[PDB]
């Protein structure tokens, strides 16, 4: 073990992109969200291009 | 979220409208003609139950057989 | 005028002595005499900025460096 | 809320009155009526009553801004004809037809529909 | 480093001590309000609770302040503060019995502002003296500044959700002399420039302009309800301009009474009607587009910008000079509250059916556009045959785009001027653009007839890519289109390559917007 | 007085929710104000205070409150038996000036159920009910007769509150309303030019304007005044439109029985120039 | 945690080598509305000296037609120096070479 | 008097009347909230 | 199925062309821009 | 180019170029190029056939999709360095044009041009009947206007958060929206707007509203701010607290009552608090002794640090959570509902950037009314319009007149073939309305009709995060900034 990463909401590692609007909407995150941003203590962090 | 009793502009009630046009709407596919059946004769009435978004259904939608 | 802490209500003795905020003012409950050397948090002024550009923090005039972990700052 | 309470739009205050009569001083024979508490429903149609009359030399009514609800009739009648009788007829004139507008609108009513229960 | 607290913006000296922040202060959004006069300002309940002033116990006032010390804090129109001669400064929430705490000559009293006090009202950017005013205070609901809307001009405010800023004086040094130099009345003429630095604008500046023209009759009904809201009105009623059939009068003759019968104005006319320059003394048909004051009364000729609004030579202006400023500005008041109410019964639109003209105008439009753009086809030719021989002052190049330009900006000068002509009477479009409303007959043209070409840095659209625009066009294409012409009107849409290229010079105002309130706010400073 | 002009009335039609017709030689002042009158000074019963005891839906809780109140009540009931709230001796509220209302409901079933207003009941004795299915469902059936969804709850959510319906008037609240609408023209030929049409021809005439049928559209006359003013107001179900009409006709006439009544206080004193 | 800095703050490097060349690089994701969440995941940023260098880098240059929104910037400060992606536009992520 | 807590996800009230740590007892998680007051509030309808 | 021999109108009303453009956004995010580079 | 088309070369990741003129070709494969997708074209031709576009059909039941359509090789994506070299085609119509028209060597073409917009210059109907810059500022206040933004708001504690209560998906909508999701959750509302003058509250830049709609409901929104509070032993001998403090033990004597606390610290959902009270208890346990010779009495082994208002007259407490940190310690949210009904000050816009303030609210009673009866919501002034030339908000009103009586939904897409103005205005007519949108419209205070007709019509319309009550402000005397003796900053 080296460190820890931030994942980007719902990429290929974020744990929600695996699942349907019906499972999504049963984990309580919406579903018509698009993700793509990083979460850090409890904000939702956004870089710009 | 949800249908707005009474439209906005005139004050003819609109949501004992409601449930009977999406019924008809899924029946017979005739918007317009929908619309007059149900007896909105008015266009701002018809603006109100037209464009109005059942957001309501998402919210039940979720986990919350709890809150 | 040493004996301050407070207990500056000339009419009558103190029990307790408020503070309206709001006011900017020291007031007392049971008579009416301001006594005003305005505290309010002092703490609080130099965190009033933040309209202004800062996130670097410019206007900064000390670092917390903390001391409860060390000796000497 | 710096808003007003709903009902304060027309609900008179304990120590607000009614009306309030003050004369001119401008011209002789005239005087100017402030209602408070009311809207163009009340001044709108008194004014007109007021203007059929053909002893009444001016009548008009203003309000003065939207937010605070009050009125002021200004009239102006024949120098042998006081504006406070004229504003007094023009008010029993106006009950009256209204009243013979509601009696025959109910006769008219019952008038052969059976649906009027 | 202590140098660097020193230094400049937020420094000692400039961002501190020169100018520091200062209590006794409002601010909020701020909303038009025709009932106001011009020197008051609205002003919440909230706001004028909150704040304060300072008013000191005389023997012949004592009582009604006695009445304001009882009425408390938690009502209205009460007091915050009692003050005794001695230094002490008491709190009128806290002590459980007011009435034991009886005032007596020289005592403060700090009472809620009420409709009368006087305050220094603000907005910044502050560009010139004018743009900071003194104004009464009027108590009324809701939570915005209301002001007279004529004051917008001085000002620069556009209740689009401008700031305000308000400052309230508090020793009567300060009122008197906040109130007999910088009030709003007093500042009705500006020294910068000696016009009036406020005329009648937006509706009130079109409805007026529309009543005043010789076609508008009233009944006796409704003459009597603008004679109401009238101020100064004398009492008489003015002879009828029509006894019979019916009693009838003019628009002109209702504002008659409207004005200081007194100002003298003759001339200020110009309006585009009538002629330009010689037209009317051909004949003396004495016109109407012509407006006559004689004896404080209107004798002919609707009213503008050029008689009514800020041009120094005005109504207003030789008003102001000759009434007074008190009497100008119950002028001012009345002039909107009459003209506001007769609109209500008229009112002012302004559909879709303003922009559009007749199928004969489009014709001739396109065919004008076709003859252009044939005519530019003809200036490649002959520049491609290297046969256009160079004007005395340029190079070929320069010579062919001075030339194009030439050409392209004659079109649309004829097909704008083409559409003016087109328009009939009623166009609410064409009342607000005469009355000097709103608009300009370049926006008339924009709108119906056609756009024309945008422009970058004073020449046309660059060419971004190597010999072209867009990728859309071929290479080396010096037509109208590919170099940023638009063909089309905002009423008949425009096409893919002219929305972009539109885009190209919209941006170009907005970069100079943004630049420019900074060096002029640096070139003022170094001046004062 | 001699002036007064008679005005007339003409009823063309009345159903369940409109009533269509014309008054004749009256003032427009007159038809304006009680046209005004309609809409505001009305008096009716609605939903005025909403005390919520568990809230568990999807939807917060002044949201509920609001829905609640713009319902329309059946006060076919002279709503004069209830006085204001303001003037009644009662400390807050009483059966004297209020009507109470009760709703108590929970989804214990797994499909979706939907709040309504039958569900919701008077606890005063029947004849002061929501508008959905009471005196009848009128052969016209709709379908659920649901009158509004409330709020919509699913399997373990719930729903209990009190409501106290009150009368006020239209010029308070919209919520006092007994129009959804009213209709009103008058001179639909354009006779008097109170409008100016540019091109008139291209203005489609009105369900009034058919009298000279003809296509030259708008004779003039100089010499006119309004006359004949036409009507059609609907009702939003709360109460029925000639009765309507009627309270509101007989309101306005106590309203200014009352202005002359204050006026004759200030003559009863001191005489105050009347004559 | 020399990650979760960068990202929480919006400074750049590990500190020790400066952090003002690329300021502000990180964001708070605004919610205000479902467009303000998806228009900020579509911003683009465009650097510059600081409050008041007038060039051609702020205006509306012809490449642009079809990568970035014509007309979508603030309206004050960074009046041209904040672009966004058109909707059909694409970023390639990079692949090798070989 | 008890607090009540109603739990994450599975709304057993959790009885903490005291300094115990907040973790709701059977179900996992941790975060809680504290349940409308039996207290009554008054709503205008307007 | 397409052949390019017994075809005879290729011509199609371009306003079809929403079915091709909502399948770009139906597959692509709406902001894959963001997403790809992560997971690149 | 064969190769690419054929997969053989990673297409989305390699652009390829040829400049003839100086005998060189590079080719790129680095990241960062921004590119778009473009049909190809050939002898003249279009590629792409009606063939595929069944085939896209199909994928109701069919696996056949957007990256299948791509390796038909009739699609190519195109960076703007191999832009400038194509020779791209506006329209299939123009490329068949080409038997006349000027160029006839195509090998591009444009998927759709309303495409060149980004998100928020799309959600706008008509923009091309738009003054340029009126496009930019739109775009701008569409971030403003708020909205449902996500639908399970009701779970999550944003620090502060804006929805309203009945949104409408827009009544006329542009074709790009279907994608943006914006039917599902809308911005705005589709209210009744007329452009008159009135009794004119609504000079530069203002509006005059109806009441009764802000009463029934209309533009009423709910807004919740979260406050959030921790616990944390932060030091050797200090302690944070959640209780309720009591003038006879804390340190903080702050005249603001503590008595709406829970015995906990923090007071529980559904409780009304103000501009004065306290939300959380806490306090900070700091000396523990370090004042010797008896100086317990009170208000002495602890100082108060508790969080409360100052903020506004604020509204209901609606959720209170207690759960713990990523450092281990006690922590709270605590979200405050408050419900905004739109009042004179609060600022709005429609979708052309016609921003303004309301400028006074009338009841139904007074708004001009139409035959119906149909009082507008909004009345906007006429000089909004010739300056500023948003000829398409009343372009998107008439319209919105159309959709409103044949109940479709209409469509503003920037660039069609639908000659707008003078097809609407027939359909208009045929409904049997004036074909351009006047109506006749009578006066709210005498009952005279307005002598002119007035433009009226639906709009959607949009409330902004801007209201007045948070921008209201006011001073006297209060607190001093000792470091300096002057006042706070705002
Ligand atoms: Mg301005
Ligand atoms: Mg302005
Ligand atoms: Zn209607
Ligand atoms: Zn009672």
């Amino acid at each position: 073990f080296i460190g820890k990463i931030p994942i980007m909401l719902r990429s290929t590692y974020c744990l929600l992109n695996g699942l349907t609007d019906r499972d999504l909407c049963e984990l309580n995150e919406c579903p018509l969200d698009p993700g793509g941003y990083f979460i850090i203590n409890g904000s939702e962090k956004v870089l710009i291009a | 979220m949800i249908i707005p009793v009474r439209c906005f502009t005139c004050g003819k009630i609109v949501g004992n409208k409601w449930e009977a046009y999406l019924g008809l709407l899924q029946a017979e596919y005739t918007e317009g003609d929908a619309l007059d059946a149900l007896g909105l004769k008015r266009y701002c009435c018809r603006r109100m139950l037209l464009a109005h978004v059942d957001l309501i259904e998402k919210l039940l939608n979720y986990a919350p057989l709890e809150k | 005028l040493d004996a301050l802490p407070r207990v500056t209500c000339p009419n009558h003795p103190d029990a307790i002595l408020v503070e309206d905020y709001r006011a900017g003012d020291m007031i007392c409950p049971e008579c009416g005499l301001v006594v005003g050397d305005r505290v309010i948090d002092v703490g609080s002024e130099w965190r009033t900025f933040s309209n202004d550009k800062a996130t670097k923090d410019p206007s900064r005039v000390g670092d917390s460096q903390n001391p409860l972990l060390s000796d000497g700052d | 809320m710096n808003a007003p309470p709903a009902f304060e739009s027309f609900l008179l205050f304990e120590g607000e009155k009614k009306i309030t009569i003050n004369k001119d001083t401008k011209v002789p024979n005239a005087c100017l009526f402030t209602i408070n508490k009311e809207d163009h429903t009340l001044g709108n149609i008194i004014k007109s009553q007021l203007l059929k009359d053909p002893q009444v030399l001016f009548a008009g009514y203003k309000v003065p801004h939207p937010l605070e609800h009050k009125i002021i009739i200004r009239v102006q009648t024949t120098p042998d004809y006081s504006p406070q009788e004229a504003f007094t007829n023009a008010i029993t004139d106006l009950i009256s037809e209204l009243s013979l507008l509601e009696e025959r609108f109910r006769v008219a009513i019952k008038d052969k529909q059976e649906g009027i229960e | 480093s202590l140098k660097q607290r020193l230094k400049g913006k937020e420094g000692r000296v400039r961002g501190n001590l020169m100018g520091k922040r200062v209590d006794f202060s409002a601010r909020t959004v701020i909303t038009p309000d025709p009932n106001l006069s011009i020197d008051q300002v609205g002003v919440p309940r909230s706001i004028a609770a909150n704040m304060t002033f300072a008013e000191i116990v005389t023997p012949f006032n004592i009582d009604r302040l006695q009445e304001l010390v009882r009425r408390g804090n938690s009502q209205y129109p009460g007091a915050k503060y009692i003050i005794r001669d001695n230094g002490d400064r008491i709190d009128l929430r806290f002590h459980p019995k007011p009435s034991d705490l009886h005032l007596q000559t020289g005592y403060k009293v700090e009472r809620h502002m009420c409709d009368g006090d006087i305050v220094i009202f603000n907005r910044q950017p502050t560009l010139h003296k004018m743009s900071m005013m003194g104004h009464r205070v009027r108590i009324l609901p809701w939570s915005t500044f209301r002001l007279n809307l004529s004051v917008t001009t001085p000002y620069n405010a556009d209740f689009d959700g401008d700031e305000m800023n308000l400052h309230l004086p508090q020793s009567l040094e300060t009122r008197a002399e906040i109130q007999e130099l910088a009030m709003v009345p007093r500042m009705i003429v500006t020294p910068q420039s000696n016009r009036p630095v406020m005329g009648i604008v937006q509706d009130t500046l079109t409805a007026v302009r529309k009543f005043t023209k010789r076609d508008v009759f009233l009944e006796r009904g409704e003459v009597m309800n603008l004679l109401m809201f009238l101020s100064t009105w004398d009492g008489k009623v003015p002879q009828p301009a029509i006894l019979k059939p019916r009693p009838l009068w003019t628009g002109k003759q209702i504002f008659s009474l409207i004005i200081p019968g007194h100002i003298n104005c003759i001339r200020t006319h110009s309006t585009h009607p009538d002629d330009e320059d010689s037209g009317p003394y051909k004949h003396i048909s004495p016109g109407d587009t012509k407006v006559v004051v004689e004896n404080g009364e209107l004798i002919m000729g609707i009213l503008c910008k050029k008689s009514l609004g800020t041009s120094a030579g005005s109504l207003v202006h030789i008003s102001y000079l000759e009434m007074g400023h008190d009497i100008t500005r119950l002028f001012y008041s009345n002039i909107q509250t009459v003209i506001n109410n007769w609109l209500l019964i008229e009112g002012h639109t302004i559909g879709i059916g303003d922009s559009i003209a007749d199928s004969k105008t489009y014709q001739d439009i396109q065919n004008t556009i076709k003859k252009a753009k044939q005519d530019v086809i003809e200036v490649i030719e002959k520049a491609h045959n290297n046969e256009l021989e160079p004007t005395p002052g340029n190079t070929l190049r320069q010579t062919f785009e001075n030339q194009v330009n030439r050409i392209l900006n004659d079109a649309r000068d004829k097909t704008g001027s083409s559409a003016q002509k087109s328009l009939s009477e009623y166009n609410n479009f064409k009342s607000m653009v005469v009355s000097g409303a709103k608009g300009s007959k370049i926006n008339i043209s924009q709108v119906i007839a056609v756009v024309g070409q945008q422009n970058v840095e004073g020449k046309r659209i660059p060419f971004g890519f190597k010999h072209r625009t867009l990728p859309h066009f071929i290479k080396d294409d010096y037509g109208p289109e590919s170099r940023g012409f638009v063909e089309n009107s905002y009423l008949a849409g425009l096409t893919p390559t002219e929305f972009f290229f539109h885009a190209m010079g919209g941006r170009e105002g907005l970069i100079d917007t943004a630049v420019k309130t900074a060096e002029t706010g640096y070139i003022q400073r170094r001046l004062i | 007085m001699p002036y007064a002009n008679q005005p007339t009335v003409r009823i063309t039609e009345l159903t369940d929710e409109n009533v269509k017709f014309i008054i004749e030689n009256t003032d427009l002042a007159v038809a304006n104000s009680i046209r005004r009158v309609f809409i505001a000074e009305v008096p009716i019963i609605a939903i005025d205070w909403v005390q919520i005891d568990a809230n568990s839906s999807v939807l917060h809780d002044e949201f509920i409150a609001h829905r609640l109140g713009l319902i329309p009540l059946i006060s076919d009931d002279i709503v004069d038996k209830l006085q204001y709230s303001r003037d009644c001796t009662c400390e807050e509220f009483c059966p004297e000036c209020s009507v109470e209302f009760t709703l108590d409901v929970r989804c214990n079933e797994d499909q979706t159920r939907h709040v309504t207003s039958r569900d919701l009941i008077s606890n005063s004795p029947r004849v002061i009910p929501v508008t959905s299915r009471n005196r009848d469902n009128d052969p016209n059936d709709y379908v659920e007769q649901d009158d509004i969804l409330i709020v919509k709850l699913r399997k373990g959510q719930e729903l209990r509150l009190r409501a106290y319906a009150k009368k006020g008037f239209g010029k308070e609240h919209a919520k006092w309303n007994p129009t959804a609408g009213v209709a009103f023209e008058y001179d639909p030929d354009n006779a008097l030019r109170h409008t100016v049409y540019p091109k008139p021809e291209e203005w489609p005439k009105s369900e009034y304007s058919e009298l000279d049928e003809d296509e030259s559209q708008a004779p003039y006359d100089p010499n006119g005044k309004p006359e004949r003013f036409y009507y059609n107001v609907e009702s939003c179900g709360s109460l029925r439109p000639e009765t309507i009409v009627l309270s509101a006709l007989s309101g306005l006439k106590k309203k200014l029985s009352d202005l002359q009544t204050q006026l004759s206080h200030e003559i009863q004193s001191d005489v105050l120039t009347i004559n | 945690d020399g990650l979760k800095y960068s990202l929480a703050t919006g400074n750049w490097g590990d500190q020790k080598k400066a952090h003002q060349a690329r300021a502000g690089v990180s964001q708070v994701l605004n919610r205000l509305t479902f467009a303000s969440t998806l228009s900020h995941l579509r911003r683009l940023n465009s650097p510059i000296g600081r409050d008041g260098k007038l060039a051609k880098p702020r205006q509306l240059h012809n490449t642009l037609w079809g990568m970035v929104c014509p007309a979508e910037t603030p309206e004050g400060h960074a009046v041209g120096l904040v672009k966004n992606l058109a909707l059909m536009a694409y970023i390639s992520v990079g692949s090798q070479p070989s | 008097q008890p607090m009540i807590y109603i739990c994450g996800e599975c709304h057993t009230e959790n009885e903490i009347k005291s300094r115990d740590p907040i973790r709701c007892r059977e179900c996992g998680y941790r975060i809680m909230y504290k349940k409308r007051t039996k207290r009554l509030v008054v709503f205008d309808a307007r | 199925y397409d052949e390019d021999d017994d075809e005879i109108t290729p011509d199609l009303w371009q306003e079809a062309c929403w079915i091709v453009i909502s399948s770009y956004f139906d597959e692509k995010g709406l902001v894959r821009q963001q997403l790809d580079s992560f997971d690149e | 180019r064969k190769l690419r088309r054929q997969m053989d070369i990673i297409v989305s990741e390699v652009s390829m170029i040829r400049d003839i003129r100086e005998r060189e070709i590079r080719i790129y494969t680095d990241a960062g190029r921004i590119c778009r997708p473009l049909l190809i074209v050939e002898k003249q031709k279009l590629l792409l056939k009606k063939r595929h576009i069944d085939q896209l059909k199909e994928r109701e039941y069919n696996n056949y999709s957007w990256q299948d359509l791509v390796a038909s090789g009739v699609v190519e994506y195109i960076d703007t360095l191999e832009e400038e070299t194509v020779m791209l085609a506006m329209t299939p119509d123009d490329l068949q044009e080409k038997e006349v028209a000027y160029c006839s060597t195509y090998t591009h073409c444009e998927i759709h041009p309303s495409m060149i917009l980004g998100v928020c210059a799309s959600i706008i109907p008509f923009p091309d009947h738009n003054q340029s810059p009126r496009n930019t500022y739109q775009s701008a206040m569409g971030k403003q206007a708020m909205g449902v933004y996500i639908t399970n708001f009701h779970v999550r504690m944003d620090t502060l958060a804006h929805v309203l209560y009945y949104p409408q998906k827009p009544l006329v909508t542009t074709r790009s929206m279907e994608y943006l999701r914006f039917r599902e959750l809308p911005a705005g509302i589709n209210s009744i707007v007329a452009i008159a003058s009135y009794t004119g509250y609504n000079q530069e830049d203002s509006v005059i509203m109806n009441r009764s709609a802000v009463d029934r409901g209309f533009f009423r929104s709910v807004f919740y701010r979260s406050y959030k509070e921790q616990e944390s032993k932060k030091g050797f001998d200090q302690e944070e607290v959640f209780e309720k403090p009591t003038r006879e033990t804390c340190q903080g004597m702050r005249h603001a009552i503590y008595d709406k606390l829970d015995d906990d610290g923090l007071i529980a959902p559904g409780v009304r608090v103000s501009g004065d009270d306290v939300i959380i208890g806490k306090t900070v346990t700091l000396p523990e002794n370090e004042d010797e010779l008896e100086s317990t009495n009170r208000r002495y082994t602890k100082r108060d640090c508790s969080t409360f208002l100052r903020t506004s007259e604020t509204g209901i407490v609606d959720q209170v959570m207690v759960t713990l940190n990523q450092e281990g310690y006690k922590f709270c949210k605590i979200r405050v509902r408050s419900v905004r009904i739109p009042q004179i000050g609060d600022k709005f816009a429609s979708r052309h950037g016609q921003k303004g303030t309301c400028g006074i609210q009338y009841r139904q009673e007074d708004m001009p009314f139409t035959c119906e009866g149909i009082t507008p919501d909004i009345i906007i002034n006429p000089h909004a319009i010739p300056s500023r030339m948003t000829i398409g908000h009343l372009i998107e009103c008439l319209q919105g007149k159309v959709s409103a009586n044949k109940g479709e939904i209409g469509d503003a897409t920037p660039f069609n073939d639908a000659v707008n103005v003078q097809k609407i205005s027939n359909l208009l007519s045929d409904y049997g309305y004036h074909l351009r949108g006047n109506e006749v419209l009578y006066n709210g205070f005498t009952g005279r009709k307005i002598t002119s007709q007035i433009f009226i019509g639906p709009t959607y319309y949009q409330r902004l995060k801007h209201m007045v009550d948070d921008k209201i402000h006011s001073r006297a005397r209060g607190p001093i900034q000792i470091l300096n003796r002057q006042p706070m900053e705002g």
